[PDB]
């Protein structure tokens, strides 16, 4: 992993050494770069993994989420340089230094061998996501965004903490390896309920679970472009893959401790996939999107079936692609308009045609139209909930109609209708912005061709 | 025949030529708890390191 981390560490000097102007080209071209290197990390094993030290391995649930996140930064720089462009050239590199930052922990933490590596790596991913949200968020609400994410995170993740240290003392190892093959069943007792609780909360607000969301929509929307990308695309996914990760060591009790867990993400995806249909904020709405699709993750992980959980791989990927060309798509028209009230700029399909045409793009990948990879992982899901039990599938059938319902209905109240007459300033859509949305549309779609890439290790 | 000894002399300490024994165990003390086992051998290197979690050193 260090032909992945040190280029990535590299980014840091070159980014404080090159010249005021040459940032945005610096740190883009070796993004780049480096997102090429990650691509080797899909070449997997059937059986094992890719063991390459004591403290780096890779496998199939790991790979496309660090491929996700190098590929990210570049298009990150790219949404970032705008509305940057008036700050002083040491808070730009600044800046930079903290999606490096970020991208760095993200690499570390979703290879580290041993469970409490990923703790800290995982935690470390907190500092540079705050400082980006608290200091270059535009709206006086990021404070109160920043307390809300900072605070659910750590209110979940410090019993997470005892809980891990707890189980080295009594198993000798933390070791993913050694926990998978030395796994023990966990008994029926108030002792194992409290440890599967301690194991479970922390990964169950980052994705979020519904009712411990609130944090969410602040931070998504209060964050500038950049972090909002990162927090809906790579963030979310933390919780899903140590969800994967540590229900290795539940067993049998995930087997009813999920109830409460299950009910309460199959209501609130259709509660928050109605919250969508009312809301007024452009960014809040594609924010509010996010609780569904990670709701349907968290029951593909709580039943712990192999298509479930297939299922919930391609779902991670997919919604981070989707979410974050959603939310770069918000982006060009606030920063045109100023507002992220959604029927402010009204028919803008007649003003920006092909950025309309990525809007509807990224409705469609929304609406997991298939054979998209959206549709394969929510498909998935469905089957396997179907298996646990027929009855789900009058929730995820209505869950499906109303992101469909959301989904048009934002299309059509952004792009279609009548332009405002009194908006004289939508200028034409830069290149810049057409290759952000061509950059989050393309490997979206041709993922369709090889979805075993990211349908996790149990393809 | 008396004389009288002179300053110093009384004050010195003597040695007596005693039949008694000599007292084996005048404290009558208990038999001294046994000492803890010392260190013996070579330091070797701490088998894989600390161990501390993920360090390999
Ligand atoms: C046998 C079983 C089936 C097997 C195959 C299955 C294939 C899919 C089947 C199911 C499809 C159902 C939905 C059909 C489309 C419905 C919406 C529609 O018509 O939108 C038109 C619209 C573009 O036409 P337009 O609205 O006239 O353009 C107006 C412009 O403003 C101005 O345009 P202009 O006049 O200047 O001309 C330029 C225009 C030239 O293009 C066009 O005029 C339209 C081309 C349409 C291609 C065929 C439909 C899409 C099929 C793949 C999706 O291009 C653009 O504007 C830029 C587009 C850049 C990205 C294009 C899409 C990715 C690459 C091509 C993929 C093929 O948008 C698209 O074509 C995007 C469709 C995205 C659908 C959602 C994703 C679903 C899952 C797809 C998986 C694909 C995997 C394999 C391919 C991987 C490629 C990387
Ligand atoms: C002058 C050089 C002369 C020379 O030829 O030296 C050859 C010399 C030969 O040593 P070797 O043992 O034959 O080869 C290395 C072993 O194969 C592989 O290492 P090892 O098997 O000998 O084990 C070393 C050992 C003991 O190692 C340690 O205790 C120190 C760990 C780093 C040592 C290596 C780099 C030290 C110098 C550069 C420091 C750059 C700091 C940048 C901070 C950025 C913060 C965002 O590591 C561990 O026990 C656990 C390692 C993973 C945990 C690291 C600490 C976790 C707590 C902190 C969490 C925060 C994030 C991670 C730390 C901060 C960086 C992101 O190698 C080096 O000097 C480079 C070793 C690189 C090891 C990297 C391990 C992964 C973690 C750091 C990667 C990210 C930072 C970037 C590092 C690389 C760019 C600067
Ligand atoms: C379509 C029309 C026919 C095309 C030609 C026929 C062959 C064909 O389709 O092959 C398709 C092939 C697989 O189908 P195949 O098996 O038929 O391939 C034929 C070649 N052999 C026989 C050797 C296998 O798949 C691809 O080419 C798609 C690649 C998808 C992955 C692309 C990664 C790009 C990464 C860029 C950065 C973005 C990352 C985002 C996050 C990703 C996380 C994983
Ligand atoms: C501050 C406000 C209140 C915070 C919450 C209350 C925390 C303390 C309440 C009791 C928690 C349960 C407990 O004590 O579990 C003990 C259990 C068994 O370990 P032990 O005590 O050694 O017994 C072994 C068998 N003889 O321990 C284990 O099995 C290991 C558990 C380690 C981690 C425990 C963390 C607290 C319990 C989970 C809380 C819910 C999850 C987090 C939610 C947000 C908080
Ligand atoms: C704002 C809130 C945000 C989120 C907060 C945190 C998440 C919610 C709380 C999590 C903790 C729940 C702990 C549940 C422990 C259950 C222990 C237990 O006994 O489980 C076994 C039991 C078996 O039942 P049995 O009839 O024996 O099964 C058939 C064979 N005999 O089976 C069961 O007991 C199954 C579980 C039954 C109880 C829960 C059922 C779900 C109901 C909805 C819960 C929604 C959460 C909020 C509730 C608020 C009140």
């Amino acid at each position: 992993m260090l032909k992945i981390i040190i280029p990535t560490t590299m980014l840091l000097p070159m980014t404080w050494m090159s010249k005021h102007n040459m940032i945005w080209i610096n740190a883009t071209v070796h993004s780049l770069l480096i997102s090429l290197i990650s691509l080797s990390l899909l070449n997997q094993l059937g059986e094992n993994s890719l063991n390459f030290s004591l403290t780096f391995f890779s496998d199939s649930l790991s790979a496309p989420l660090l491929v996700l996140t190098t590929w990210l930064l570049p298009l990150m720089l790219m949404a970032s340089q705008s509305h940057l462009s008036k700050e002083t050239t040491t808070r730009k590199k600044l800046y930079i230094t903290m999606l490096i930052l970020l991208q760095l922990f993200l690499i570390m933490t979703f290879t580290a061998t041993e469970l409490i590596l990923f703790y800290i790596l995982f935690e470390a991913t907190l500092v540079p996501t705050l400082i980006i949200i608290t200091r270059w968020g535009n709206q006086t609400e990021r404070l109160n965004a920043g307390l809300y994410f900072l605070f659910y995170t750590l209110a979940g993740s410090l019993p997470l903490l005892v809980a891990l240290v707890y189980i080295q003392n009594t198993t000798g190892s933390l070791n993913f390896l050694i926990i998978h093959y030395w796994s023990h069943p966990l008994s029926n007792s108030w002792s194992n309920i409290f440890m599967w609780l301690a194991c479970i909360m922390a990964f169950m607000v980052k994705m979020p679970l519904y009712g411990l969301h609130l944090w969410l929509p602040k931070a998504h929307v209060e964050a500038p472009i950049a972090g909002s990308m990162v927090l809906a695309a790579v963030l979310l996914k933390l919780g899903g893959y140590g969800m994967m990760r540590i229900t290795t060591i539940l067993n049998p009790l995930t087997n009813y401790m999920a109830y409460p867990f299950l009910m309460l993400s199959m209501w609130g995806m259709i509660m928050t996939s109605s919250i969508c249909l009312r809301q007024t904020d452009l960014k809040s709405l594609i924010a509010y999107s996010s609780v569904s699709h990670m709701a349907l993750v968290i029951v593909a992980i709580m039943i712990q079936t192999p298509w479930s959980f297939m299922g919930a791989t391609a779902l991670m990927i997919a919604h981070g692609l989707t979410s974050s060309m959603l939310f770069c798509l918000a982006n060009t028209n606030y920063e045109r308009v100023h507002s992220r009230t959604m029927i402010l700029a009204r028919g803008l399909q007649t003003l920006l045609p092909l950025m309309a045409t990525w809007w509807l793009m990224a409705s469609l990948t929304n609406l997991a139209l298939p054979p998209s990879i959206n549709l394969i992982g929510e498909l998935f899901i469905i089957t396997a909930s179907f298996s646990w039990s027929n009855i789900t599938i009058i929730l995820m059938g209505m869950n499906m109609m109303i992101t469909a319902l959301y989904s048009l209905y934002m299309l059509i109240t952004t792009q279609r209708g009548k332009y405002t007459h009194h908006i004289n300033n939508i200028k034409a859509s830069f290149t810049r912005e057409n290759a952000l949305m061509a950059l989050h549309i393309l490997p979206l779609l041709l993922l369709t061709l090889n979805p075993k890439m990211i349908l996790g290790p149990l393809y | 025949g008396w004389v009288r000894p002179d300053l110093g002399e009384l004050s010195k300490v003597t040695k007596v030529k005693t039949d008694r024994p000599l007292p084996e165990n005048p404290y009558h003390s208990r038999a001294r708890p046994e000492p803890n086992p010392e260190a013996e051998g070579d330091l070797k290197p701490a088998k894989h390191g600390s161990r501390l979690f993920f360090w390999t050193m």
